[PDB]
């Protein structure tokens, strides 16, 4: 479905400093994988936000749950060096 | 007893093995807090933790509670024991990983051996055992009045003197590349514990794949050689799409030696059954299992089982194809709804799953078809056409010498496509729900000179068709000469590797009709009728598209023969890459006796050149090898007789793609390219066909018939002097009716031979025709 | 040379050294497969010459010992298979290799000298 | 860890009649009914309940607790390792533990309850068993106080044994259930 | 210096009185087969004569019932229970019970074993008290009875120098890579792995790399191996692909003496008869069949299986077969299976001709009377062992398919050590 | 190896929308929650995570592209790098939405 246009596809194509000539549908695959990654991190970060369900923010996720879901999991170990601010 | 333990610690454990030495010498010592919270302290549990943190990455030194098991080396000279710790995981890792990370801790790049008796400190373990034997042996003995009992250790002065009567992405990319170099080393150390760290949470992207997987019609068998072997890439087909899954396949050898091999090897599965395979071998009174390590065959050397006499050679199941015959072509995981998601994520363990189903109606479908076919010749043709069912554009990579112009502008191709399309439009309207070639074609050539960049253009066009559909398509590769040479260019897709075309025919450069009228467009309309032929040939034989099926029809016979051998359990399968014997010792002198020099079928000379009467031959016997097994090792021959008796039953009143199995079963015995049996089967069927030739050379002699020739295709009959040629019809039916009875099965037809007053010396005389 | 099989009409039949296509349909197969079959027949006869037994004039019994030079019998010492039989087969292999092209077959004939 | 991991087996012995609930996602071969009798005074009968998901495992375990109506809940080293792991796995899945069986922890981290009064038997080994410290685990207390040597396997190869040989791990979990 | 082939040397006619080299000069005789079995027993006869006590044949031990002599003989099988033993006088027969042999060796049908027991004079059924085959010897005694004649031609006694040992200890940049256990050139994985190994062997030049020849996967038989290609044309395509892959590395092309040796899967010349082991002394596949890989280099030498290479002080026979699968197949009744028969057996393939044929022409190519102090046993059923407790260094390059892939060895001939290297 | 530490140089590294991040957090788990809001520090972490993941997939596709000696990239080079980072769960639905994008981009 035409939901994510070529504007953000060209936004995520000029961002790379040293990149080889990729195809026009591989960047579309990376954009579809990026929205599924953001959906997987949202669904897997409420698995660790349910560990602290004593208050009203149990259905609402936050940075402490995001930080521990990034440092515990092995498929999200590339994000703890970029969560530091 | 301290001398026995000092002898086992003095000779560095040379009589002991390496696993008992690393379980004996090492020290289990876990931690309580993290590595970062132990700054400023120096101990052996902090040194092993720092070595695991810079050797196996930073992922295990994040959380607290690390179990740092260690050993102590000798090669750091005059250093403390708190900084001489080495983990046990450096000896379980690979050779250049341990050699790369050992020397940075050992501080010696001069070492060439990785033998554990040379690295570890025998003197630190000797002094810790010495202070324990010093206390409990030499400490209360000198005061009691007896001497030093152990002469290896000694006692000092205090008890001896009494005896006097964009920026930052470069750093991030190098950090992620070294981080994933340690994660692949973590998976190189063990292949299952890190794998279930992503599948511990059942997300809704694994559950959707688990709710959309039922009746997996498998399509192509594959390989994985750059990593763990024994795991197969399976392109199974779901109800609406095709899923690329992976299958874990074990190696079920028949060995019977698992009795006293329990502390020797690591026997996990405990199963004792009838693991006796009956093949002809050398020891007398022996007249005719599985594995827990699917990556390496660490088998036992010394054979003494005390159950039956005879060394088991390790007769195996076929390692690359033990799922297409033992399982099915239509795979089905019979279980609940929620375990198959873990099977999709890890890889399907088909040893405990993947049972068969009904094998009829394998492929009822509707999807796209890719079609790559190459045409090399002695002239430079190279017609690398790429037909696709959705794009309709074929791309020929032709015209290697670019000076002259000899290739058409698709005008002639379009006119012959129109005439061929009208005749095959009726033939295409028969098979149109599978392949739609019904639209009017339109295409463009690519006239190329180089070969390397032509393969680069070919790889760009196959990635173009693999990106235009992704999946839900089928690529039928059909190159004749370079069929196994086209497997280096493009891969990782489902492909019937088939030599359909024999060779491209030679042609003078003044026309192009034998290379374009029936070679290019007739092959894509034949590809439509050919995939319906393939649907029927894989619905009957029940094997996926891994077979040749037109050049070599010896694989379907092999899959059916392996299923017939798996129906029973006395006789088993054989070799896969060898010349395929069925003997007791594959690497021996047994096959020179079964070579059989010049292989004489028959050679008759009764010296009759001029025949006495006007006799006509109608004795043109075919299928004599088929009509030998249907009349007649022993169990392999009777299971072949039962398979051919069941095979002739479907080749009567209802047959479309199973009548070729009979003629391919005739051709299948004499060649080594055929699988699961050609060893003693060829010589035995040759002697039994020689016996059947000698039985049918005199049982048909109800009249005065004599022979002069016998070479399994035709013989000589002889009729009376009266009634020369008008009586052919009744003589032919009476000859067939008296020839069908003494052979007792009568499955060899005789049609239209020739004879009219012959002359025959031995081979150079053919005088006579009467048709 | 025995049992040549065709590619697709499956007519299994023997051929001769005195005349390549089928006798059922009509198409040439290749020349290198017939060339390969002739080196296979040559090596088969050479390995069958290599497994010759202890046989002579009086002692016409089977050979049952390797370490034994000759039988404790009264016959003159000779052999089982003669070299003149395989050199007559080697010159008919050379005649069928030089009558036709057959480069690797004559190459292996030169290799065994 | 209690959030990156999941429980594979629950081996419980309700008054002589043992039970076992296994997670079919990690465990490959589904375990059938077997026996573990290391001595004739300790009979072990274990009807395995092969639940597919971990939510099914935890709900069948809490359903069997809610139907059997226990008056004593025992385990070895409960409040330190065994009991908060099940509270974190019941906090991860939608059904929280306190809403069905009343097992809320105290201020010091001890999983007490109102009706059943949880019996952590590692608070007897550390208190007055007169056992030497360094050999106070479950294997050494059953080799010393009880008269049999149980199944001695290292816990670091427990996870590859879930996918490879689950019958030996079901024997080990039934061993520590009849020993507890 | 140069590679001594299977037929490119003088013929060593070992006499029973002096064991020297006589002048023989295209097809063998039966007299040479009788001399072959006589040289198989008479050259192991001096393994206890020059070691030492009383030596006498079975003719002095026929009519009795109690004995003392260690009966040296090769094990046979005539009938179902007719275990025959010999010497060049007659024959002895061995029973099947009271078996207690030395468990530091391997017994097989054809290894010469000393035995002791009773005679059992009703018939001739010798018994087994002690079953131990004799061992070999060292360098100082193996070449003193040979006189002053050569192996390849250096016929002078100039090899008693320690400057020849300092000539082999001087250039320490010598490299003898063994490379490993018969690679298959059909799958792309072994091709990419040999490309990476040639990259790491291209940036640093060796001196004489013992490569791995005859590398087709399927053996050549009397049928077309590929789809439309034959079994001769598919291997032509495979050595042309190996020649184009070898010409992508231009450092091995000049100084590295690449040596090609077959296995049991040789080309169209020597392996279309057999499919399992064939004759062990083979002929090398020459320039007549292979043409494309010979023009890409100037240091490619083709040689057979039991072929020594000269270093003027050292001989290295690089054998290739499944010896650990053949010795395991014949018992009495990975590491410790071939470390027990180098000294104990002076023949490279101790079997009869009915179980392993040897050509009657060449039998002094696989004999081990000049004992090598460095030896290569390339197998496919063994491990990477290196045991030197005798003086002979025996290395075994294992395989390519195990848990970690791409195993290959690197034997330094100057430092006399060996190492192995994986790459993934 | 180590070259330099981290750099908060977010002048050009602050580009992705915020409405798409909160649009990609629907998540209905069959009536187990209300799903009212997400705080802004988690939305800034999700924006930086999406940008870092797109750079992650591009370096992993280019690092497995050089092993096959191809100087290009593709769908069979991007999705053959998704198992190297441990994300096969993303690989299956990216295949069905890529085939829905290819089945709807023709019209
Ligand atoms: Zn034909």
């Amino acid at each position: 479905a035409p939901v994510f246009p070529i504007s953000k596809v060209k936004k995520i194509a000029k961002c790379d400093p040293e990149y080889v000539i990729t195809s026009n549908v591989a960047i579309s695959a990376t954009a579809f994988a990026a929205e599924l990654f953001v959906q997987n991190l949202v669904e897997e970060s409420l698995v660790l936000a349910q560990l602290n369900s004593k208050g009203k923010t149990s259905l609402r996720l936050s940075l402490n749950s995001i930080e521990e879901c990034v440092e515990k999991r092995d498929n999200f170990r590339f994000l703890e060096d970029a969560i530091k601010q | 007893v301290c001398n026995r333990w000092l002898d086992v610690l003095d000779s560095h454990g040379l009589m002991l093995e390496d696993e008992d030495l690393v379980s004996l010498i090492c020290e289990n010592r876990s931690m309580s807090k993290t590595l970062k919270e132990y700054e400023g302290q120096k101990s052996t549990s902090i040194t092993t933790a720092r070595r695991l943190g810079d050797f196996l990455g930073e992922d295990m030194v994040k959380d607290k509670g690390l179990q740092c098991k260690y050993i102590i080396s000798s090669k750091p000279f005059n250093a403390p024991v708190t900084e001489r710790a080495i983990p046990v995981a450096i000896f379980s890792a690979d050779i250049p990983i341990k050699r790369s990370f050992l020397r940075r801790w050992t501080l010696d790049p001069s070492l060439e051996d990785l033998d554990i008796r040379t690295i570890i400190d025998w003197g630190y373990y000797r002094e810790r055992l010495g202070s324990a034997i010093q206390k409990i042996i030499t400490i209360p003995a000198a005061l009691q009045g007896v001497s030093n009992p152990v002469p290896r250790v000694e006692h000092p002065d205090w008890l001896k003197r009494k005896i006097a009567t964009v920026g930052w992405l470069n750093y991030q990319k190098i950090k992620w590349k070294i981080q994933a170099r340690d994660r692949k080393r973590r998976d190189q150390l063990f292949g299952n514990t890190n794998s279930s760290r992503e599948r511990s949470a059942l997300g809704s992207m694994i559950r959707k794949q688990a709710e959309s997987y039922a009746n997996s019609t498998w399509e192509v068998l594959q390989y994985k050689d750059s990593g763990e072997p024994g795991v197969l890439e399976v392109f199974v087909t779901i109800n609406g799409k095709v899923q690329n899954i992976t299958f874990h396949i074990p190696k079920t050898i028949y060995m019977k030696f698992k009795s006293q091999t329990m502390p020797l090897q690591k026997i996990k599965n405990c199963l004792i059954e009838k693991s006796s395979a009956s093949l002809p071998n050398n020891p007398k009174t022996s007249n005719p299992e599985s594995v827990f390590l699917e990556e390496k065959e660490n088998c036992t050397s010394i054979f003494n089982d005390e159950n039956v006499l005879g060394v088991f050679e390790g007769t195996i199941t076929p390692h690359q194809r033990a799922i297409m015959d033992l399982g099915a072509s239509v795979t089905f995981r019979s279980k609940a709804m929620g375990a198959l998601g873990k099977g999709i994520q890890q890889g399907f363990e088909m040893k405990d799953l993947s049972m068969a189903e009904n094998e009829r109606y394998l492929s009822g479908f509707s999807m796209d078809i890719g079609y790559l076919l190459h045409f090399p010749t002695s002239i430079g043709y190279e017609f690398f056409s790429l037909f696709k069912s959705w794009g309709d554009t074929i791309t020929i990579l032709v015209l290697k010498p670019s000076n002259q112009a000899q290739e058409i502008n698709a005008s002639s191709l379009g006119q012959i496509y129109k005439q061929m399309f009208e005749k095959k439009k009726g033939k295409i309207e028969t098979y149109s729900y599978l392949v739609d070639i019904k639209e009017d074609i339109n295409f463009e050539f690519v006239y190329f000179t180089d070969i390397s960049k032509l393969y680069r253009r070919l790889s760009q066009e196959t990635t173009k068709l693999k990106e235009e559909r992704g999946l839900q398509f089928l690529l039928l590769l059909q190159s004749p000469f370079i069929t196994k040479l086209l497997g280096t260019i493009r891969l990782l897709n489902q492909m019937p590797i088939v030599k359909l075309s024999l060779n491209e025919v030679l042609l003078p450069q003044l026309n192009w009709q034998p290379t374009l009228l029936k070679k290019l467009v007739n092959h894509v309309l034949s590809s439509g009728s050919w995939i319906s032929h393939l649907i029927k040939l894989s619905q009957y034989s029940n094997i996926p598209i891994c077979n040749l099926r037109l050049d070599s029809m010896d694989y379907i016979i092999d899959v059916l023969y392996a299923r017939k051998l798996k129906k029973e359990n006395i006789v088993l399968w054989w070799n896969e890459k060898a010349p395929l014997p069925d003997h007791g010792g594959i690497q021996n002198d047994f096959d020179l006796n079964t070579s059989w020099i010049m292989n004489d079928s028959e050679f008759p000379k009764i010296n009759n050149s001029g025949v006495y009467d006007n006799v006509v031959l109608d004795v043109g016997v075919d299928n004599l090898t088929v009509n030998t097994i249907l009349t007649s090792s022993n169990d392999a021959l009777n299971v072949l007789r039962g398979m051919l008796k069941e095979w002739w039953d479907e080749a009567l009143k209802e047959n479309s793609t199973a009548d070729l199995l009979v003629n391919s079963l005739a051709s299948w015995v004499q060649n080594p390219n055929a699988k699961l049996f050609d060893g003693l089967l060829r010589y035995h069927v040759h002697n039994l066909t020689k016996k059947a030739l000698l039985q049918l050379v005199n049982e048909f002699s109800a009249l005065g018939s004599t022979i002069v020739y016998a070479d399994r295709n035709q013989i000589l009959i002889k009729t009376n002097k009266y009634s020369p040629e008008n009586c052919y019809a009744y003589s032919q039916y009476m000859m067939k009716a008296v020839r069908t009875n003494p052979m007792f099965s009568y499955l060899d037809l005789n049609i239209k031979r020739y004879w009219d007053l012959l002359i025959w010396m031995d081979k150079f005389n053919f005088s006579g025709l009467a048709c | 040379v025995p049992d040549f099989l065709c590619e697709y009409c499956f007519f299994i039949s023997d051929i001769d050294f005195c005349k390549f296509s089928c006798v059922r349909c009509h198409k040439a197969f290749n020349q290198v497969l017939l060339q390969e079959h002739l080196i296979q027949k040559l090596r088969s006869d050479i390995e069958s010459y290599l497994i010759q037994d202890l046989r002579c004039s009086r002692c016409h019994k089977v050979k049952r010992d390797y370490m034994s030079a000759h039988c404790p019998c009264a016959g003159a010492w000779e052999g089982t298979l003669p070299r003149e039989s395989i050199v007559q087969k080697l010159n008919v292999f050379k005649q069928v290799a030089k009558y036709y092209g057959f480069d690797i077959l004559l190459s292996c004939i030169a290799d065994l000298t | 860890d209690s959030a990156v991991d999941q429980i594979m087996m629950i081996s419980y012995m309700i008054d002589g009649e043992g039970f076992l609930i296994t997670n079919r996602e990690i465990i490959s071969e589904d375990i059938e009914d077997f026996e573990y009798t290391p001595k004739p005074e300790y009979p072990g009968f274990f009807t395995i309940f092969n639940e597919n998901d971990e939510v099914a495992l935890l709900q069948r375990f809490f359903e069997h607790i809610r139907d059997v109506r226990p008056t004593v809940i025992s385990t070895f080293n409960g409040d330190f390792f065994d009991w908060p792991f099940i509270h974190n796995r019941s906090k991860i899945h939608g059904l929280d533990m306190f809403d069905e069986i009343g097992f809320a922890p105290d201020a010091e981290g001890e999983y007490k309850s109102s009706y059943c009064s949880h019996m952590d038997c590692f608070r007897w080994v550390k208190r007055d068993s007169y056992l030497p410290q360094g050999s106070q685990g479950l294997k050494a207390v059953t080799q010393s106080k009880l008269g049999y040597n149980p199944i001695e396997l290292d816990p670091e190869l427990m996870t590859p044994y879930a996918f490879e040989k689950p019958q030996h791990l079901s024997e080990y979990s039934v061993s520590d259930a009849v020993a507890t | 210096f140069k590679v001594i082939n299977a037929s490119q040397q003088q013929r060593f006619s070992y006499n029973p009185h002096k064991m020297q080299f006589i002048f023989v000069p295209f097809l063998p005789d039966i007299e040479d087969k009788v001399q072959m079995f006589l040289t198989r027993y008479y050259l192991t006869n001096d393994r206890v004569m020059r070691n030492e006590m009383s030596i006498t044949p079975i003719k002095n031990l026929l009519g009795r019932d109690a004995q003392n002599f260690l009966l040296l003989g090769l094990l046979n099988k005539n009938f179902k229970g007719n275990w025959s033993l010999e010497d060049p006088s007659g024959s002895v027969e061995i029973d099947i019970s009271q078996t207690i042999p030395t468990q530091g060796h391997y017994y097989v049908p054809g290894c010469m074993v000393l035995v002791e027991g009773i005679y059992y004079s009703v018939g001739n059924k010798f018994h087994v008290t002690s079953m131990t085959l004799p061992p070999g010897e060292r360098r100082e005694i193996t070449l003193e009875t040979i006189g002053n004649l050569d192996l390849l031609g250096i016929r002078l006694d100039k090899d008693l120098k320690i400057r020849l040992h300092l000539l082999e200890k001087e250039l320490t940049d010598h490299k003898f890579v063994i490379l490993g256990a018969n690679l298959f050139l059909d799958d792309l994985k072994i091709m990419t792995a040999l490309s990476k190994i040639l990259q790491k062997l291209n940036d640093d030049p060796p001196t004489l790399l013992i490569w791995q020849g005859s590398f087709t996967s399927v053996p050549v038989f009397a049928s077309m191996s590929s789809r439309n290609i034959s079994s001769s044309t598919q291997f032509k395509n495979n050595f042309d692909a190996l020649a184009t892959l070898l010409s992508r590395f231009d450092n091995l092309t000049e100084n590295t003496t690449m040596i090609f040796i077959p296995g049991p899967n040789d080309l169209w010349g020597s392996m279309v008869s057999l499919g399992a082991s064939g004759t062990l002394p083979q002929d090398p596949i020459p320039s007549a069949f292979t043409k494309k890989i010979n023009k890409v280099c100037k240091n490619v030498v083709w040689s057979s299986n039991p072929t020594r290479i000269a270093y003027l002080s050292q001989e290295i026979v690089i054998f290739r077969d499944d010896l650990s699968g053949r010795f395991k197949r014949h018992r009495l009744e990975e590491t410790r299976k071939l470390v027990k028969t180098i000294l104990d057996q002076g023949h490279l393939s101790p079997f009869l001709d009915s179980l392993r044929p040897i050509s009657w022409d060449l039998d002094h190519t696989l004999t081990l009377c000049p004992i090598p102090s460095t030896m290569v046993l390339c197998d496919t059923t063994s491990a990477q062992f290196d045991l030197t407790y005798n003086g002979c260094k025996v290395i075994n390059p294992g395989s390519f398919i195990h848990n970690r892939r791409a195993r290959y060895m690197e034997y330094v001939p100057s430092s006399k050590k060996t190492i192995q290297e994986e790459i993934y | 190896s180590y070259i330099k530490e981290q750099e908060n140089i977010t002048i050009q590294d602050l580009l992705f929308p915020k409405s798409t991040i909160v649009n990609l957090a629907r998540e209905v788990p069959q009536q187990s929650g209300k799903k009212l809001l997400i705080n802004k520090d988690a939305s800034l972490a999700l924006q930086r995570g999406a940008t870092v993941f797109v750079n992650h997939l591009l370096l992993f596709a280019r690092e497995i592209a050089k092993s096959q000696d191809k100087k290009s990239c593709s769908v069979d080079d991007v999705l053959s790098a998704l198992d190297h980072i441990g994300h096969s769960a993303l690989k299956g639905p990216v295949r069905d939405k890529l085939d829905e994008y290819q089945a709807a981009v023709e019209q």
